[PDB]
Parts: C-alpha cells; sequence; structure tokens
C-alpha cells in the first residue's frame, strides 16, 4: 500500500516534499 | 484542513492566550472600570476558560470587530 507518508512535542504540519511506504 | 472546532469607558475585559505543548490556553476576567484613560493601577487575577489541543505553530495573530 502507497497511502501512507512520513517526513515540538504534539505539533502537527500537513503542508508539502513527503517520504512514502509501499 | 478545517482539523477542528468549538463552540460554547466603563468595562475591562482581559485575556491571556498562551500555547505549551500543542494546548492552546485562555484566561479571562471582566470588571467594571472608573479610571476613563487605560488600565486602571490595581489588582485582579484572570480565571481558565479554554484548555485546546489545536497543534498548530502559532507566531501571528490579530483581532476582529
Ligand atoms: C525543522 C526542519 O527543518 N526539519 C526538517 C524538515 O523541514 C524536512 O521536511 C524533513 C524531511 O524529512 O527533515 C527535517
Amino acid at each position: 500500500n502507497y497511502n501512507y507518508l512520513y517526513r515540538k512535542p504534539f505539533e502537527r504540519d500537513i503542508s508539502t516534499p513527503l517520504q512514502s511506504y509501499g | 484542513n478545517c482539523t477542528f472546532e468549538y463552540v460554547s469607558f466603563k468595562n475591562l475585559r482581559e485575556f491571556v492566550f498562551k500555547n505549551i505543548d500543542g494546548y492552546f490556553k485562555i484566561y479571562s476576567k471582566h470588571t467594571p472600570i472608573n479610571l476613563v484613560r487605560d488600565l486602571p493601577q490595581g489588582f485582579s487575577a484572570l480565571e481558565p476558560l479554554v484548555d485546546l489541543p489545536i497543534g498548530i505553530n502559532i507566531t501571528r495573530f490579530q483581532t476582529l470587530l
């Protein structure tokens, strides 16, 4: 599956440039 | 996008806004006042109201009217 992806405490940012699984 | 939502001179309204570990905290107080110029030289603390796990990187703000 290719849908899952990745690149302060409990910080989040979805802006993008990104890596992914297979 | 759109990842979170929540719902709930003569007067001085006071606030403090702070972010710690992605939790955003709001304190408040309302009071009457008698001095016309600006913030009166006295003492009155603010209680907490709201404490939200927003997780955003806040660096700027603006006010609405």
